[PDB]
């Protein structure tokens, strides 16, 4: 388990069952955006 | 969604109408250019002489 550890083989297994097979993807301003504002220009 | 080009993409298109209408005028000026021309051409009477040649220059000018 410890060899295994310090190799890294279950850190990418953790990874590859968690997200490498995840229906999901893998993973900020306030200044106004235009979708606020939208209504004015149409 | 909304953004700048779609924004620029509206405002083309509601000016673009106005390229159309100026097209539009040029070939209905241009159709009167050829009723005028094809037409015969004498100009024995002055005043028509006169008219045909300020109907044209009042085109051009157009």
């Amino acid at each position: 388990v410890l060899k295994l550890s310090e190799q890294g083989v279950l850190d990418k297994l953790k990874s590859k069952w968690w997200y490498d097979k995840g229906e999901c993807g893998s993973k900020k301003t306030s200044a106004l955006s235009l979708s606020n504002v939208a209504g004015v220009f149409y | 969604a909304f953004t700048f080009a779609a924004f620029c993409y509206m405002l083309t298109l509601v000016l673009c109408a106005s390229l159309i209408f100026f097209v539009i005028w040029h070939i209905i000026a241009f159709d009167e250019l050829r009723t005028d021309f094809k037409n015969p051409i004498d100009q024995g009477n002055p005043a028509r002489a006169r008219e045909r040649l300020k109907n044209i220059e009042r085109i051009c000018c157009l």
